[PDB]
């Protein structure tokens, strides 16, 4: 699973 | 003429001009422009395609031949036909209540859109490199720093983007070719 992205 | 111009460059006093530029599928590309360059007073661009330098075409020219044609350039004077940012497309979009428009990204790449937002209502892309925010080059920051753009931005959010395929093959660095010829031509003379 995807980890420590970010949010725009 | 359409995406194309012609421009005329000189050398600093250093004889430089301000550029790398990497052969990518049988063109010539920009891979790095130096601020406060002569490259960047004429607008060249990470991405720009190189069609012609003092007359000559660019087809199939390695990144050492079009290296070599600019250091060897007899003239302080240098013409180039540039085909303006051909792998960038624009989206905008619109901040909702919270300050977002609606995607997930990492290391500048979009990975996911969220439904019903902004950036779906425009169509956004994922496995796309984000270029520019706002008329600011995010190539090359952080994370940290393009979430800082994104926050301070104002409601209307202009980015433009590149397929990460694309973005990734034009931004990675060779080896000297110098490295490569000693490790791949191995062949003795005698």
């Amino acid at each position: 699973a995807p980890t420590n992205e970010f949010y725009a | 003429k359409q995406g194309i111009r012609e421009v005329i460059l000189c050398k600093d006093q250093d004889g430089k001009i301000g550029l790398r530029l990497k052969s990518i599928d049988n063109g010539i590309f920009v891979q790095l422009v130096q601020a406060n360059s002569p490259a960047s007073l004429v607008g060249l661009r990470f991405g720009d395609q190189v069609l012609q330098i003092n007359g000559e075409n660019c087809a199939g020219w390695s990144s050492d031949k079009a290296h070599k044609v600019l250091k060897q350039a007899f003239g302080e004077k240098i013409t180039m036909t540039i085909r303006d940012r051909p792998f960038e497309r624009t989206i905008t979009m619109h901040k909702d209540s919270t300050g977002h428009v609606g995607f997930i990204f990492k290391n500048g790449k979009i990975t996911s859109i969220v439904k019903d937002s902004s950036a779906a209502r425009n169509g956004l892309l994922t496995e796309h490199n984000i270029c520019e925010i706002n008329g600011q080059n995010v190539i090359g920051l952080k994370d940290s720093q393009i979430a800082d753009i994104l926050s301070t931005s104002g409601t209307v959010v202009t980015i433009t983007i590149m397929p990460a395929f694309i973005f990734e093959h034009i931004i990675k660095r060779m080896a000297p070719s110098i490295m490569k010829s000693l490790m791949d031509h191995t062949i003795p003379e005698v």
